[PDB]
């Protein structure tokens, strides 16, 4: 018998309240970042491991540009909520 | 043990909702970048071993209907779920091509005593979207 | 330059929208069940990774006992929302 | 590199903000335990070299208070930050022992472009509360 809730995994694109970005050529900053990332470690860390070093690749590697004085040199950070109850290793 | 157990037959079931073009009336913008996304990604979860199902556009009424769709299933043999969200959005809500919709609902299903194959397995949500109108100005 | 809300780490001790756990003689789940695991693992793990067996410890091992209907058998599961940027490593 | 620095000479400073006690007028029932709690805490990031200050049962124009009283404060020389909060609450509210207060005025001083020397440090905030009234009649 278990929390009904549980084991539930959510990997928002960026911090509650904000905004979330995407390049018109590449796409999305939080989707292209990630997948790169379980292209690398996808056999070789745990999955909140690697959803740490997509938030750093977006949180580092990733800064606005636009002709707006608003929508321009903004940042991005995403949000890993887990509720599950073990660790995730894909193979 | 300690990590999941994922040496089920087969892996999951990647279903991607990948919405781009916006009914007018919802007023919003179609999004551009969407498709390099959902590309990059099928062909992602494709060599982890998921079956992938890409829908595109889907209104509100549509991806809560998959999604009851997708809870009742034998997912008996599956080892876990990955459901990925592309489009618009605010908090807590996601939107359709055509009007917002609760996210709640949607995740509802799978949830330990309705989505009960699943039970004790991983429901893994990808949601990409605006949880707002907010921006990082960046400091350092 | 980085994004101001990040390197935030929040550990709910529930799930958003449910009710938190105590007990009368050993105070909460959440905090007993957390502490305890610091008390093994501080310097064996991570700490998502503690966190997330601080999960199980408690999705697991606790069940509300009650002479209410409403307030008897419930369960609680938590919730680990992250925006750290790195891994952690007390030591 | 991967993992944060944590080689600083002081590991940091966890203030636990052990409320019990709530004034008739809130309404809050008084929550036995929260003890118990506290003192396990405190004796453990003893143990792990923080610098533990515990206050009690602090109203809610109090807890704000001390926050922009330790948000501004040299933390140069520390290596992190963990702020413990017991009391009862709601969803994203917290309460004091006069009066509920949001959660997001709290956690701002500390945000990378407020709380300058924390930034680039890990912000550990453990929050032990009533999220809202729903209960979980688990399944299996
Ligand atoms: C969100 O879905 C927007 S939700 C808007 C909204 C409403 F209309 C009504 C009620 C609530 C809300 Cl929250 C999208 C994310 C998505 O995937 O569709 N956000 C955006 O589209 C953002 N704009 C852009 O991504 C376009 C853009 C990109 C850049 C440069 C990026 C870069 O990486 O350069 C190197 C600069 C400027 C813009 O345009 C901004 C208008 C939002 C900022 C709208
Ligand atoms: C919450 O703070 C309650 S918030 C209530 C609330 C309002 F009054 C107004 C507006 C919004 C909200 Cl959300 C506390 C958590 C805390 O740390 O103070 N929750 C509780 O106190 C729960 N009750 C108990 O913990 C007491 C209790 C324990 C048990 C047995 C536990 C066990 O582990 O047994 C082995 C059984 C029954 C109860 O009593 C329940 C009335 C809530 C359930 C109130």
């Amino acid at each position: 018998k278990i929390p009904v809730e549980a084991d539930f995994l959510y990997a928002y694109s960026t911090a509650p309240g904000y905004y979330s970005w995407r390049n018109s050529k590449d796409g999305s900053w939080f989707i292209q970042s990630l997948c790169a990332m379980l292209k690398q470690y996808a056999d070789k860390l745990e999955f909140m491991h690697i959803l740490t070093r997509v938030n750093r690749k977006v949180a580092t590697e990733f800064e606005s540009f636009s002709f707006d004085a608003t929508f321009h040199a903004k940042k991005q950070i995403p949000c890993i909520v887990s509720m599950l109850t073990k660790e995730l290793y894909f193979y | 043990d300690n990590s999941y157990k994922m040496d089920y037959p087969e892996m999951g079931l990647c279903i991607i909702i990948n919405n781009k073009n916006f009914h007018k009336s919802t007023g919003m913008t179609s999004r551009s970048g969407t498709d390099v996304d959902a590309a990059n990604l099928r062909e992602t979860f494709r060599n982890l071993k998921y079956e992938v199902r890409n829908k595109n556009d889907l209104t509100r009424e549509e991806i809560v209907e998959l999604m009851r769709d997708v809870s009742k299933e034998d997912h008996s043999k599956r080892s876990s779920f990955v459901c990925v969200l592309l489009s618009h959005g605010e908090e807590g809500i996601i939107f359709g091509t055509n009007g917002p919709v609760d996210l709640k609902k949607i995740t509802n299903f799978f949830r330990g005593d309705r989505c009960r194959s699943l039970t004790g397995k991983p429901k893994l949500f990808i949601i990409q979207a605006c949880r707002g109108t907010e921006l990082d100005c960046g400091i350092e």
